[PDB]
Formats: C-alpha cells, structure tokens, sequence
C-alpha cells in the first residue's frame, strides 16, 4: 500500500494529438515488451529492443520497419547522413548494417564490456564508445580507428562527444570528471570530485557549453563553461529518486533524464529546474528517446509497443498551459518544477575546463 | 452503506486462501490451497477460468497492475 500504476504518466498524454497509429500487432510478435530504443541521431529510425531479438528498426511513416535478424540487442544505434546505422550491441561488438537495407558493412570491437554506449558526433564524423577503461573514438565511416582515449587510473566510468561541436568529455568510478583534447590525447580539464558515482553517463549538449552527471547515485552534476569551475553546482533530485541511467540534451535548456524510479524528467539549465516529470508502467516501461532539438520533437519507443509522436513542447505547453493560467495568478515555475540548488562543496563534481 | 456479500465464486471446492484483482472492475482472481487458482469475471454468465499448477498450496494470488498476468 499504495504504490503508483500503470501508464498514466505516459500514455495518457503521449497519444493526446497523434497523427498516424502504430499498429503495434506489426511489431511486437514476441512474449515480451520492448525494454530500449537504440537509436537515430537523425531521430526517424527509431530502433526496438526487445527481451526476444530481431532487434527491429521502426519507421514511422510506413508503419513498416526493418528486420535485422540478430537477436543481440543494443546499448545504442547511430545513424548517419549516409544512410549506415551503426548497432553497439550488448555483446560487446559494435555491428554496422547499411540503415537503408539492414545490411552489415563491417563490425568495430576493442572493447571488452557489458557497456559500450555510444554517442555520435555528426561534425567531426566521429563515433565514440565508451567501455571498460576507456572511449574508442573513430570515423563515422566505421572502417578504422583513429585512437582509443584511456583511463590508466580509477576506474572508467563514462565519457561523451559534442554532436555540434568538438570536445570529449569522460569521468572516473570516483566521479572526477575531466575534459580531452580530441586530437593529443590530454587531459586538459581536470576535477577531483566527492561524489563517487558508478553506471554514469556523462550528457553533452550539442554545443558543449553545458554537461551533466547521471549515476548510481540520485545526484545531478550541471556545467556551464561561462563560469569556472565547467562544473558549478549539483544538486538533489526530488524525493525517490534512486539512481539515472541517460541524458539527453535538445537545442533549449534541456536534459532530458531517464531515472530509475520509472520517471522521465526534463530539465531547465537556466537555473537547473525540473520543468517535466513522467512515469512509465511495469513491463512496458521507460525504453528510450529521439528528439528534434529546436521544437524538440520526440520519437519516443515506449515499451507499451508504442511509439510517439508527443514533443517536450506540447508537454511542456501542457505543463506550462497549467502554469500559464496560474502566471497569469503569479505561479513560479521553477518550484512547480523542482529547480534546485547549489549545496556545499563536499559533494560536488566541480570541474575546471578549458 | 452496506457490506453487501454479493454472488459468490462457485465452485472452488476445498480450502481459500486468496484473491485480487483486474481493474476493468472486475475479473476477480482467486485460489485454493491445492493445484489451483481461478480467474474470472463477474457479469455471472461469464465462465470462470481454472487454471492448474502449483501442485502445492497457493497462497496468494495478485494481478500485474493493469490486470494482464496474474502472478500466483
């Protein structure tokens, strides 16, 4: 007594104004849900994991999808201007099938990991994978290597590219987070931090002015690069919150934040506010997103076996619709929100970068 | 304002020990101390599903939240 169920945090508003239908019978064929979306950097090919295999790539006007028959599923697809999807499979390998077809051009491995999470950035074409004790950074073209960028010393935990922009960013199990120069192989940033926190993903925003710190531990970092430390501030989250396993940054203020509590958030970086909060069910439950970053549109798999076609604005609207009535009644957002604030200086992950 | 026992679950021939439910309100599920539970729904013409396994006692009997598996 009295826990909070089912889909009514995510179904309910993510099929307010849809335009099309995902015939999920099409789809799911399996005994089973959809646990992840890998996906396309470009948003549209939005790729289904399954606890079955055949991991599938949805496409979202032929309401027809392409069946690549392997069962490995992966930690994360990207695709690219021409027309390759890179799979980072959960069996350590990354497979590369031309997108278009569903036909392997060629597979990159060097890690050795249960994690090899990936990020692609579209203007350097470089695709990063971070796994075990390092970031193997290479051409998008997925043919070659250009270097692996290690950590010799605690633990690897995470790292990430700037997709509109140019810079790696990775962090420590210690959580010290520090930022590489891409092309010599230094350490140019460093922190020495408080918070230790394991299965962590650092998110880069598209022009890298901003970062943040997900982990075992609930926990936020936040960045800024027009301030010293990048790393300013950090700050927790609202009560449950356990640990986050992935960020996501659009062309706004925004992260978005899969926590495991089951709740998406969205967050404002302006003053780091909570502007969304949105559960998923059981089974069925927060999978992963793609997102257009100026109206940020989200093509969403959503383990229910559907797919939206909701946005953050119209959520956001939403949220801000309640607000709005209520601004017009003097409501401040960034408590409706959740905005929270700097602490002290024992538990940070302030970072210097240049 | 009232107790209200309704119609029973027939059947179910020895020895209860639970039941839950399905929130379409209601597909009621139960089960006996041996080999069997129940799953069914009321609008009585509806026939009840018996199923079999757990050879032992059920103890107890819960549905998924949106009323799909019923967990035994």
């Amino acid at each position: 007594m009295n826990n909070i169920h089912t889909s009514t945090h995510v179904s309910t508003y993510f099929n307010e104004a849809l335009v099309d239908r995902i015939d999920t019978q099409k789809y799911l064929k399996s005994n089973g849900k959809i646990k992840k979306v890998v996906s396309d950097p470009d948003n549209h090919y939005t790729a289904a994991i399954d606890d079955s295999g055949n991991i599938t790539v949805i496409v979202h006007k032929l309401n027809r999808f392409v069946s690549i028959k392997p069962s490995s599923p992966a930690t994360h697809l990207v695709f690219i201007r021409n027309g390759n999807l890179l799979v980072a499979q959960q069996n350590g390998h990354i497979s590369q099938y031309l997108a278009s077809n569903g036909k392997l051009t060629s597979v990159i491995k060097h890690h050795n990991s249960k994690l090899l999470a990936l990020e692609y950035n579209p203007v350097t074409k470089q695709i990063l994978t971070i796994a075990n004790d390092q970031c193997t950074l290479w051409d998008a073209q997925s043919f070659n290597k250009i270097k692996t960028l290690f950590a010799k010393a605690s633990y690897f935990a995470t790292g990430s590219l700037t997709p509109n922009g140019q810079s790696l960013i990775t962090s420590f199990q210690d959580g010290n987070v520090y930022v590489w120069n891409l092309n010599n192989f230094e350490v140019t940033a460093k922190s020495e931090v408080e918070e230790n926190m394991k299965n962590q993903k650092i998110s880069v925003s598209a022009d890298s002015s901003r970062f943040v710190i997900g982990g075992s531990t609930a926990y936020l970092y936040y960045c800024d690069i027009s301030h010293s430390p990048l790393c300013i501030s950090s700050f927790a989250l609202p009560s449950g919150s356990t640990s986050v396993k992935k960020i996501k940054f659009t062309h706004g203020n925004y992260l978005g934040i899969i926590t495991d509590n089951q709740v998406f958030y969205a967050i404002d970086s302006s003053t780091n506010q909570i502007a969304l909060e949105f559960r998923l069910p059981k089974n069925k439950g927060i999978t992963d997103f793609d997102i257009n970053p100026n109206n940020l549109e989200i093509l969403i798999v959503s383990g229910n076996g559907e797919i939206f076609k909701y946005d953050l604005q119209k959520l956001f609207i939403m949220e801000m619709n309640q607000q709005q009535r209520l601004l017009e009644r003097g409501i401040e957002s960034s408590l409706v929100y959740n905005v929270l604030k700097p602490g002290n200086q024992n538990h940070s992950l302030k970072f210097e970068s240049h | 304002h009232d107790p209200a026992l309704s119609r029973s679950f027939r059947g179910h021939e020895d020895i209860i020990t639970c039941a839950d439910f399905d929130p379409k309100m209601r597909q009621v599920a139960s089960c006996s101390k041996d080999s069997i539970v129940y799953v069914w729904n009321f609008k009585p013409q509806q026939r009840p599903f018996k199923f079999v396994g757990h050879k032992g006692a059920v103890y107890c009997v819960k549905y998924s939240p949106d009323g799909e598996t019923i967990a035994s």
